[PDB]
RNA sequence: AUAUUGGCGAGAGACCGAUAGCGAACAAGUACAGUGAUGGAAAGAUGAAAAGAACUUUGAAAAGAGAGUGAAAAAGUACGUGAAAUUGUUGAAAGGGAAGGGCAUUUGAUCAGACA
RNA sequence: CGUGGAGGUCAGUGACGAAGCCUAGACCGUAAGGUCGGGUCGAACGGCCUCUAGUGCAGAUCUUGGUGGUAGUAGCAAAUAUUCAAAUGAGAACUUUGAAGACUGAAGUGGGGAAAGGUUCCACGUCAACAGCAGUUGGACGUGGGUUAGUCGAUCCUAAGAGAUGGGGAAGCUCCGUUUCAAAGGCCUGAUUUUAUGCAGGCCACCAUCGAAAGGGAAUCCGGUUAAGAUUCCGGAACCUGG
RNA sequence: AAACUUUCAACAACGGAUCUCUUGGUUCUCGCAUCGAUGAAGAACGCAGCGAAAUGCGAUACGUAAUGUGAAUUGCAGAAUUCCGUGAAUCAUCGAAUCUUUGAACGCACAUUGCGCCCCUUGGUAUUCCAGGGGGCAUGCCUGUUUGAGCGUCAU
């Protein structure tokens, strides 16, 4: 706040006690009255050059730039070395691209969606994204921030019917459309490669 | 003020702030068909108003003291 | 002295309690309360005081009837029973 | 003074009403964290102005 | 000729006068804890006169 | 212990043949309250008074307010208590007045409704 | 997960309106699912708590103990259940306070006003 | 102070700036607040553009 | 279209977690000082449930020691964990007007590699 | 190297005990600091790749809080002063009763008040704190009791003064002024009950209101009485005002 | 040689650090527009079967009535079927009521719970005196009704 410790109202005691300088609190009676105030190292004062509502919060990336590096973690998917080596279990897949026909996206009931997941060979993958729900750590977990999971596989469709909908409830899985395709999404947390199961309306539309 | 019901004839009651030793003499001539010739009231300090009234001699208190039945 | 045998001739008031704000404010060789002019018509509001705004103002006490305007226009400002 | 007004003596009722401790029963409730009175006062002690 | 005491109407409410003098006592104590641990404070910021003599000049 | 949904049926001598039992009653449990600890029955005396004099005046109210139907100024009491900006504010008819210039052009060319489309 | 912005997953905010729940909104609160027989019977997983029923405690050191619900207390959150009794070393005895979510309802309490509750949540008489 | 071979640049920033400064946080609140008022006077006015 | 550090109702946070955050998580603009304008604190955590210690004994009693509750009294209202300055007990050691420190080693204590 | 948070990963660790805390116990790093074993302890917490910052203390006559040495030390010395026996008591230089001894010495260490305090007044019970020692005692602690007015005061007057109105200043909060430059009010009779008045019928030309618990001022004394109340209650004997 | 001082460890103290917790605070976003002479905000006093506060409330006082939920509140004390119901509840909802003495403060005042006025009834023999009750009595201004003032001025 701005009166974040400037609502007491101090003067210093100048110089000719034998106590410090800072502005202390005159008058008397309570406990309070003759503590310091208004300094960064009283109790009770203000923080030092407080914490102001008008920092950059948001930053600009250049177009171009932005168009680039989602169109490098596109590439980068679709080498076998990067999403294993990302922390996915790519393990017993057979093709590292791994495009499921058209008929992911009529799917509509998650007990059938998560049945075509571990048929194409998720079935390593939910397990490991269901066996890691942990607590956060520190004073995290009473700001809304309480559990963790890690990242699963992301189905992308190219116009959906319900499979947004099938897959909004499985912990780990995500959707997309192949317009809006995001960053944040495709290479989460800086690191790259991400266990991207394609539909061929999605992969046609790619090209 | 059990010990003044037996010396006189003196009820004492506890009564509203807002009385004036009139109401006083009007309600309790009322509610037991007696008769007052003195009313002395004062404010005790609780907020209350005590009223040592006097009924007339023709009755005796304790006679009142045990028809309300505060003895 | 200018002390202590100065401070024992301290016995008559100079301020008694208030009408208006019901604080030993009111002073009595002139008539007028401090922490809100009693004969003035207007409380002495003001904006130096900030801190003394939050001591008097709204929401402070009671609000016998300002805690029921934000229920009663919910509701249309209806009249008539309730029902059956 | 001994030649008091009332509204000395209105407050002074209210002053002879709140000095007293806590009742006893109230720290045998449940979420009642009041051990003590705070507020209490004697008349050795801390003046109330008036 | 009373009926009443003191210690009637609290009998049955809840207190009893061997449970109010376990209550009695520890309010006792609690007043002596906050009254401590004021006194643990204001006896350091109470010499500061702020119009003080000094009263040794010639 | 009274209760309304039975006591809105009486009279108006009868309700005040019951309050003047109840401020009795009232006394006579007050009176007992000296030498004893406890009496919790008292209550059940406060709120039947205060049951019937809700009763009393609510019907005197309501034999006055039908006596004011449609006069012209009826009391400050029984108009409906808005707010104050909402009666000095203007009605629906003082505001849906309109001179005889935009009347008859609002009624010569007012809004129409169309779209875009060949 | 939710999708609507009207209500809220905020840990604060729904902590709060817990513990400062009303005394007709702590009755929905506790809550007890009912018996393999009462489930069958009616078609109700989980009824309102209401005295003079007859429940069994699935959980807690008290497990199989059947009991009558004697006095639902929504300001300790719990239920004090007969033959649910803690000696006291003063040679007299306490109820138990168990909390609702961990027992079940094997004989119930009915009344009108629960022949409702029942027909509205869809069972039978 | 002229310290170096820097460009002479003026800041208007001697008055109190602070009290009045407005970030613009509401740049995607009354965006979708302006895109419902698109639709509300989409509806009020029924065929019309 | 615009503004809004006030009132009302909501929703969230790469913010703070009780000396921080509003002065106030608590019977806070309260307790308290001043004639007065105004100034203005400290103070959250037993346990799952009080099951808060029946009974015996010493004592005038405060309490102690048993016994008991407890998963835990190394959780007994002075109640989670219990840091340091500071203090008692016992143990080890040393000491002719300071104590502490550096390099090397004797002696005393303790730790050790396995080369099983 | 480390700290508070944020995105991934370790399908990390954990009630068979996670952080924290202690250890002249061990190891690694020249160090910044990391790792293990033991005791306590009871619910969360790390590694690595990154991101972010209210991020690292010996100091600032630093802020808040806590505790030392000094130290069982300085001292607890004005107001003449205490002593014996008994009583309750666990206990008595300190409480009470008696017996002595004193002092204040009528401008009192007495009996009542005014300011101010506000229940301290008085009884019952009690000693954790306070009474700078003590304590069964108390102006402390817990719960109850107590203030009685036709006359004694305020209320009613006016002083020094304060302050609306008629007005006039002032952007204005408000300022001047107190009878001024206001059309400022109230009542006997023919009317006498239509009390409405037609005139009768006029009489200063006045004027808000506050301002003394010591000025002015209508009238009460005695004798009882209570744990505590008086010119107040009780008994008797008096008055003044309005009708 | 003990005592003593100093160093250390265990155990106990003083002390409240750290760790972990959070019905609070901060900042951002979204919607809506509602105080008051029908007496507001603010304040004094008072109200519970046993409360000194916080909260609530007005002599109808931790509340009354209506509506809804349908069996409690709880510290103790009490009514208990009012429990297949005109119905538990410190409940929720809230549209009808009271709303003490005040406060812009409204008969005149105010460091006073002071002092009159007019009407309607009640008692005291009672137009006048007293008392109880009920409702009235402020200023500035607007529109209108009524009553007047002015060789200002017109007609007769
Ligand atoms: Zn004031």
């Amino acid at each position: 706040s701005e009166k974040a410790g400037h609502q007491t109202s101090a003067e210093s005691w100048g110089t000719g006690r034998a106590v410090a300088r800072i502005p202390r609190v005159g008058g008397g009676g309570t406990g309070r009255s003759g503590q310091g105030a208004f300094g960064n190292m009283c109790r009770g004062g203000r923080m030092f050059a407080p914490t102001k509502t008008w920092r950059k919060w948001n930053v600009k990336v250049n177009h171009n730039e932005k168009r680039y590096a989602t169109a490098s973690a596109i590439a980068a998917t679709a080498v076998a070395s990067l999403v294993l080596a990302r922390g996915h279990r790519v393990e017993k897949i057979p093709e590292i691209p791994l495009v499921v026909s058209t008929d992911l996206e009529s799917i509509q009931k998650t007990k059938e969606a998560v049945a075509a997941l571990k048929a194409v060979g998720a079935h390593s993958d939910l397990l490991k994204v269901l066996k890691s729900k942990k607590l956060r750590a520190g004073k995290g977990k009473y700001r809304n921030r309480r559990w963790t999971q890690r990242r699963g596989p992301l189905v992308v469709y190219a116009e959906d019917n319900g499979i947004v909908k099938a897959l909004r409830n499985v912990p780990g899985v995500e959707t997309a459309n192949v317009a809006s395709l995001n960053l944040l999404q495709l290479a989460p947390g800086a690191h790259l490669g991400r266990f991207v199961i394609w539909t061929e309306a999605a992969f046609t539309k790619l090209d | 003020a059990m010990k003044k019901v037996e010396d006189g004839n003196i009820l004492v009651f506890q009564v509203s702030m807002k009385a004036n030793k009139y109401q006083i003499k009007k309600a309790v001539k009322e509610l037991y068909e007696v008769d007052v010739l003195k009313v002395n009231t004062l404010v005790r300090p609780n907020g209350t108003k005590k009223a040592y009234v006097r009924l007339t001699a023709d009755y005796d208190a304790l006679d009142i003291a045990n028809r309300i039945g505060y003895i | 002295g200018k002390g202590t045998p100065s401070f024992g001739k301290r016995h008559n008031k100079s301020h008694t309690l208030c009408n208006r704000c019901g604080r030993r404010s009111f002073h009595v060789q002139k008539k007028t309360c401090s922490s809100c002019g009693y004969p003035a018509a207007k409380t002495r509001s003001y904006n130096w005081g900030a801190k003394a705004k939050r001591r008097h103002t709204t929401g402070t006490g009671r609000m016998r009837y300002l805690k029921h305007v934000s229920r009663r226009f919910k509701n249309g400002f209806q009249t008539g029973s309730a029902s059956k | 003074a001994a030649q008091k007004s009332f509204r000395i003596k209105q407050k002074m009722a209210k002053a002879k009403k709140q000095n007293r401790p806590l009742p006893q029963w109230i720290r045998l409730r449940t979420n009642n964290t009041i051990r003590y009175n705070a507020k209490r006062r004697n008349w050795r002690r801390t003046k109330m102005n008036i | 000729r009373r009926t009443i005491t003191a210690a009637d109407r609290r009998m049955v409410s809840g207190v009893t006068e061997k449970q109010y003098k376990k209550g009695m006592k520890k309010m006792q104590q609690l007043e002596k804890n906050a009254i401590n641990t004021q006194i643990r404070r204001e006896i350091k910021r109470v010499n500061f006169q702020t119009h003080y003599r000094d009263e040794l000049l010639q | 212990g009274v209760k309304a949904y039975e006591l809105r049926t009486k009279s108006k001598e009868q309700l005040a043949s019951q309050l003047v039992d109840l401020k009795k009653e009232l006394a006579e449990l007050k009176v007992q309250k000296l030498s004893r600890p406890s009496l919790p029955k008292i209550k059940t005396v406060r709120k039947s008074i205060a049951c019937v004099l809700t009763v009393i005046n609510e019907q005197q109210r309501e034999a006055v307010r039908q006596l004011y139907k449609g006069k012209k100024y009826q009391p400050k009491d029984l108009r409906a208590k808005k707010t104050r900006a909402l009666r000095r504010a203007l009605t629906k008819f003082e505001a849906s007045q309109v001179t005889e210039k935009q009347r008859k052009k609002q009624i010569a060319f007012p809004q129409r409704k169309y779209a875009i489309k060949a | 997960a939710k999708q609507s912005l009207d209500v809220s997953s905020d840990r604060r905010k729904a902590r709060k309106a817990y513990f400062t729940a009303p005394s007709s909104q702590r009755r929905v609160l506790l809550s007890a699912p009912l018996s393999k027989e009462l489930r069958a019977q009616y078609g109700i997983k989980a009824l309102p708590i209401r005295r003079d029923d007859e429940v069994l405690v699935v959980r807690g050191s008290k497990k199989g103990q059947e009991g009558k619900i004697s006095s639902v207390y929504r300001l300790k959150f719990a239920v004090q259940v007969d033959k649910v009794t803690k000696e006291k070393v003063n040679g007299a005895s306490v109820p138990i306070n168990l909390h609702p979510s961990k027992l079940v309802i094997t004989k119930l309490h009915l009344d009108k006003d629960r022949k409702a509750l029942i027909q509205r949540k869809g069972g039978k008489l | 102070a002229i310290s170096k071979n820097l460009p002479i640049l003026k800041n208007h920033f001697r008055k109190h700036w602070q009290e009045r400064v407005k970030v613009h946080f509401d740049q995607a609140g009354k965006k979708v607040s302006r895109r419902n008022a698109r639709a509300t006077r989409a509806a009020k006015i029924a065929p019309r553009p």
